[PDB]
């Protein structure tokens, strides 16, 4: 027979449409409420092996999405079952993502619009950080925008909660997180007591990506990355980055010794505005404790200069009526 | 919203189990029994009381939707616990929780062949049940407990260590023995725990310099009249519980 279930609707009440994102631990359809036409995104809980009942990392994600209710963070509407069995995460549908826009050449951003995007992106980071959450997966692909031009951070699959590390016991978080290209130096050198700044780095890589239309530092492996970074920010030394020696991989990874900071310069050609440059710079700072934070970044003169942040709705509609996603 | 898992006295009366032949009295004991099973298991599996409480809350809420006649306490508990453990950052391995559950319910029998079909089925059985639990709870697994406020609520009346201890005991037994957690917010239950703890320890909480009673600093909705009714129900069932009261009795 059947079991009572008042608080978990069958996913049948949504009509699948098209596979929109093929990320890791994410099989993302689009869907339509069979009654209201309301569009949603369905993330089916992978259960590849999971020989330990419901996937804990899934429980983690679920706890987090429920806690984050904010305008620049994706929205979990509910959770649905199938009646083996399957579990679906249901979110408010958003029509574009930053990856789909930056690649499509039919799309162009004015300086002011770009300002709004970053303003929205940094504000969202301020929120989650204020809620002691790390996103740990910063990349254009995980940044969505609705029809009405609202930016929303998404995919908290890798996200985890963080604590104030005192009592003489540094944290042991997982080290191999966030995509390679958008990954920060602290993690490559094998840090396990990292914090908010790791997402800020990601945010840096995105800023540039707004003008360059392409992930600025593409690396084959963790070694090719670290070099590629140093070839933009300069050489990793105790002079520029105090106590960077303590890492077991410091030069025990054959790091390139001769490099001077060539960030502003290598970018001037793409981004013209001197303010934008100055920000991208304080975001792509090597030493995490010297890298700019969500709060201060917002207060940067960039967000307060003649070309003031604009709303995006007009562009999105006039631009294309289609949704940009791989 | 935030009232879904809180019920009225009439609602508790007309439970899912009532509608299948179960007397109020019968049912309340099924709960206590499940709680006991949990407490026992959790100790053996070496999880925090916090975890065991979360389990107990899951169990309570669960049987406000499902009936004991369809789901026997003995099968739901291990699943509830298993879930609570993962949820609270103390995961226990599935086999590990089945073993312990077995020995508690059948202290004599020996564990089946971990290769047999019998065993494999009770493994699938628990995973299924944990699923049903998740669904019945609408995947709302973040729980808040009186103990959080009772550490802060005792600090608020500058209580003795003994009076504090005693308070926690009330707190935890309230969870096992009564359905308070299905009726009153954690803050409130904490007050009920402390009030009774005073009455038991012949401790008198001094009225504020204003005239306000200590509980108004915790949950405005709390009236002495209520506290007196709850502490009465709580003490009543405690007295019926063997050896329980003995643990806080002043013997000197």
């Amino acid at each position: 027979d059947s079991v009572e279930c008042p608080f978990c609707d069958e996913v049948s009440k949504y009509e699948k449409l098209a596979k929109i994102g093929q990320g890791t631990f994410g099989e993302v359809f689009k869907a339509r409420h069979r009654k209201t036409g309301q569009k949603v995104a369905l993330k089916k809980v992978l259960m590849e092996n999971e020989k330990e009942g419901f996937p804990i990392t899934a429980l983690r994600e679920i706890k987090i999405l429920q806690l984050l209710k904010h305008e620049n963070v994706v929205n979990l509407i509910e959770i649905c079952r199938t009646k083996k069995g399957s579990i679906y995460l249901v979110f408010d549908f958003c029509e574009h993502d930053l990856a789909g826009l930056l690649s499509n050449v039919l799309v162009k951003f004015t300086l002011s619009e770009i300002k709004r995007v970053m303003q929205m992106l940094l504000n969202g980071l301020y929120y989650i950080h204020r809620n002691k959450i790390l996103h740990r997966d910063m990349k254009a692909a995980n940044v969505l925008i609705t029809r009405d031009g609202v930016l929303k951070l998404a995919d908290f699959g890798l996200a985890r909660a963080f604590s104030l590390a005192k009592n003489s016991q540094p944290n042991r978080y997982t080290n191999r997180v966030v995509t390679l290209w958008y990954r920060p130096p602290e993690l490559l050198l094998g840090e396990r007591d990292y914090g908010p700044p790791i997402d800020l780095w990601g945010a840096g890589c995105i800023m540039a990506e707004m003008w360059t239309r392409s992930p600025i530092m593409q690396g084959n492996t963790e070694q090719h990355q670290l070099a590629l970074i140093s070839q933009l920010c300069g050489s990793i030394t105790p002079e520029v980055w105090p106590n960077v020696d303590n890492y077991e991989l410091y030069e025990k990874l054959e790091l390139v010794k001769g490099q001077k900071r060539k960030v502003k310069d290598r970018l001037k050609a793409y981004v013209r505005d001197p303010y934008a440059l100055d920000l991208i710079d304080k975001l792509l700072v090597l030493d995490p404790a010297q890298r700019i934070d969500s709060d201060d970044a917002l207060n940067h003169d960039f967000f307060w200069s003649d070309p003031m942040p604009s709303d995006l709705k007009g562009m999105l509609s006039t631009h294309l009526t289609s949704m940009f996603e791989y | 919203n935030n009232k879904r898992w809180y019920f009225t006295r009439e609602q508790l009366e007309n439970s899912p189990s009532r509608r299948f032949g179960v007397d109020p009295d019968k049912e309340l004991s099924y709960r206590q029994q499940a709680a006991n099973l949990l407490q026992d298991m959790g100790q053996r599996l070496n999880v925090s009381q916090l975890t065991i409480n979360t389990a107990i809350v899951y169990m309570h809420r669960f049987y406000m939707i499902q009936s004991f006649t369809r789901f026997p306490g003995n099968s739901v508990a291990p699943a509830a616990l298993f879930l609570a453990a993962k949820v609270e950052g103390q995961p226990k391995k599935l086999e590990h929780v089945i073993k312990v559950a077995h020995t508690c319910l059948h202290p004599q029998e020996s564990l089946p062949d971990t290769r047999s079909e019998a065993y494999l089925q009770q493994v699938q059985d628990l995973v299924i049940l944990e699923s049903i639990i998740l669904q019945t709870l609408g995947f709302e697994l973040t729980i808040d407990h009186p103990h959080t406020h009772v550490v802060k609520c005792t600090q608020l009346v500058r209580a003795s260590k003994d009076l504090a201890q005693t308070s926690y005991f009330m707190a935890t037994n309230s969870l096992h023995l009564t359905t308070f957690s299905l009726q009153y917010t954690p803050p409130v239950v904490a007050c009920v725990c402390i009030h009774l703890a005073c009455k038991w320890s012949n401790w008198e909480i001094p009225v504020s310099t204003d005239g306000k009673h200590w509980w108004e600093y915790v949950d405005a909705t709390v009236t002495l009249e209520l506290l007196d009714e709850l502490t009465h129900e709580l003490l009543q069932i405690l007295e019926k519980t063997p050896n329980r009261l003995k643990r806080i009795w002043n013997w000197r």
